[PDB]
């Protein structure tokens, strides 16, 4: 019931003017709790209202606070920065450059909150307006283990900052008041405690899975958790579906059992994903080990020798930092059947990418993909041969499980192609995630698709917009065949036909 | 003061958009068109 946002991996880029960029952002994180992925404020002007980030409390990778001319950042809630990517390989908290050409701009960051980073260091720079910051002590919130990757070099030029309430311990503050005073929850604690704690007294002294801190010493009583999270209480490990019994020496059914799934323990696995035998939800089963539904459950299994080519897609292995099919990665699809992962054709693959040192990609070199019949991820194409008229490499595509989807929506994205009809006439199952059909200004038979009838999911919809408009189709001719009335098609030819 | 026009030999790098040079960082960036997200500006968003 966290309220739950993806992040943004944009990395100082600016999406459009700086209005474009706001409400992109806000559409973003409003009424965000817990981002899965980076939580980057970056080049937000003067009197913009920053409220909705009173909401954000936990962020999984990193913390980008960049260029912003606004006066107040109200992050007051922020509790945990976990840290499971860093910015510039070294920082989960990066704030850089906060500042007009006029010597002003950002002054309020009060992160009260703020009492935990798990995995990171921090960096300050170039934050002239900014008040009050160079007293925190973050060898308390900071892990030790990355104390000397600090690059902090706290100054301002305007000095016009209220000083730390003197009720602040040792003058450590995020902003005005005595409500913005630095909590110590690692520093300030007794020699016997196992971790954090709230104050000085062994009676105090948190659970070892309490992040942030704790009310109360049982595992329940945390403030964020560490490992993961069952239920309502912090857990080093889910609990497995059997434990061992040292007196009989089996195997006996455990009643608090739990799936692995994220950070969480979870009573069943999502419909799509995969079950390994340790009781997990996994996105892709190992190398020589295969897919399989057996009892209502899709699982891993071994292989003994004869089973498929281990085939990740764009993003992951051996495509790290790809960014589309292009004319090196080309070959390593020559065999595959199934794609453990996303599949992204940019425009970039056609015209190459010096900067990559990617030549072009020979149009004749995409039929490879013909032998592609799951995708376990999304599929998205922005680009294809002008000269094609349909989506000739995936005719004998039959399921998108969209196990993991762009902006963490979107399974199928078909953008601003030359093509006429799409031709997927394979397609049979689109296990999740939203299908978006824009730009394509000569496609036409997306229309006459129910595309309810390929979703496995409630709420799967669809966006279709922008394309030949209908009544244009219509008046070319460009219509499905006679002989395919019920469900429509994929093209003019009978083939094409779903239902035929 | 903060940002500048990048190099001539950066053309190609934003794929949908203009490049930004950061001189607090020393490091280049760009600027994407509406609906257009990502470092160098790659993927359409969804609105
Ligand atoms: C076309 O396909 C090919 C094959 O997939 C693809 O080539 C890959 O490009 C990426 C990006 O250039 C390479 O990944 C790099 O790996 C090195 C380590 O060898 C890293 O140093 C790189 O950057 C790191 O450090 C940066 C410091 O600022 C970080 O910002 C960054 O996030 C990284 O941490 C980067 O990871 C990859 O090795 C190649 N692979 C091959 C086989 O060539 C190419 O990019 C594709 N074309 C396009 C346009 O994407
Ligand atoms: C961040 O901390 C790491 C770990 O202490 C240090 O990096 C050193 O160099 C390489 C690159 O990470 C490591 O394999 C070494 O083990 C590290 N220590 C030494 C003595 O070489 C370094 O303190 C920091 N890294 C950077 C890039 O500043
Ligand atoms: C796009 O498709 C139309 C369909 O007839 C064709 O006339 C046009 O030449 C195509 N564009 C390119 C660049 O091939």
């Amino acid at each position: 019931e966290k309220k739950v946002c993806q992040g943004t991996s944009n990395k100082l880029t600016q999406l459009g003017t700086f209005e474009d960029h706001f409400l992109s952002l806000q559409r973003m994180f409003n009424n965000c709790e817990v981002v899965l992925g980076n939580l980057e404020i970056t080049y937000v002007q003067r009197n913009y209202d920053l409220s909705f980030l009173k909401t954000i409390q936990e962020v999984a990778g990193y913390v980008l606070i960049a260029l912003n001319t606004v006066e107040r950042i109200p992050l007051e809630n922020l509790q945990i920065i976990k840290g499971n990517m860093y910015y510039e390989n070294s920082y989960a908290l990066a704030v850089l450059s906060n500042y007009d050409a006029n010597k002003t701009g950002l002054k309020e960051l009060p992160m009260r909150n703020l009492q935990e980073i798990l995995h990171g260091a921090v960096r300050f720079s170039n934050n002239p307006a900014l008040c009050n910051v160079e007293s925190i002590q973050w060898r308390d919130i900071v892990s030790s283990d990355f104390l000397s990757n600090m690059s902090m070099d706290f100054q301002n030029h305007l000095g016009s900052c209220q000083k730390c309430d003197p009720s602040c311990p040792n003058g450590s503050c995020w902003g005005a008041g005595e409500e913005n005073c630095q909590k110590l929850t690692k520093i300030i604690c007794a020699q016997q405690c196992s971790g954090r704690c709230r104050g000085k007294s062994p009676s105090d002294c948190c659970h070892n899975q309490c992040a942030a801190g704790c009310t109360g010493p049982r595992e329940s009583d945390c403030l964020v958790c560490r490992k993961f999270r069952d239920e309502a209480t912090c857990k080093d490990t889910c609990p497995p579906l059997m434990l061992y019994n040292p007196t009989t020496y089996q195997m006996d059914v455990n009643p608090e059992g739990k799936y692995s799934f994220g950070a969480t323990c979870v009573k069943k696995c999502p419909r799509n994903y995969v079950v390994t035998d340790h009781g997990s939800c996994v996105r892709a089963c190992g190398a020589d080990s295969y897919e399989m539904e057996e009892d209502g459950v899709r699982k891993c299994k071994k292989c003994e020798g004869p089973c498929r080519k281990v085939c990740n897609g764009i993003g992951i292995g051996e495509f790290k930092d790809s960014l589309s099919i292009n004319a090196t990665n080309i070959k390593h699809f020559k065999n595959c059947t199934s794609i453990s992962g996303d599949l992204h054709i940019l425009p970039v693959a056609f015209r190459g990418d010096s900067f990559t040192h990617t030549p072009p990609l020979d149009p004749q070199e995409l039929d490879i993909l013909k032998t592609v019949k799951e995708i376990t991820g999304f599929l998205l194409i922005q680009a294809w041969p002008e000269n094609r008229t349909d989506l000739h490499a995936f005719e004998n595509l039959e399921i998108i499980r969209g196990r993991t989807k762009q902006h963490g929506q979107f399974s199928l994205a078909v953008v601003s192609l030359n093509i006429t009809s799409l031709g997927l006439r394979s397609l049979k199952e689109i296990s999740d995630g939203d299908v978006i059909i824009s730009g394509n200004k000569n496609l036409c038979y997306a229309n006459t698709i129910n595309w309810k009838k390929l979703f496995g999911t409630s709420g799967q919809k669809t966006k279709i917009i922008s394309n030949r408009g209908e009544n244009s189709c219509k008046a070319t001719g460009q219509v499905c065949h006679a002989l395919c009335s019920p469900e429509g098609c994929w093209g003019p030819e009978p083939r094409d036909c779903v239902s035929h | 003061v903060s940002i500048t026009k990048c190099s001539s030999d950066m053309n190609g790098y934003c794929l949908h958009g203009q490049c930004i040079y950061l001189v607090d960082m020393s490091q280049n960036y760009c600027r994407c068109e509406v609906g257009y997200t990502g470092v160098r500006c790659e993927h359409f968003f969804l609105t």
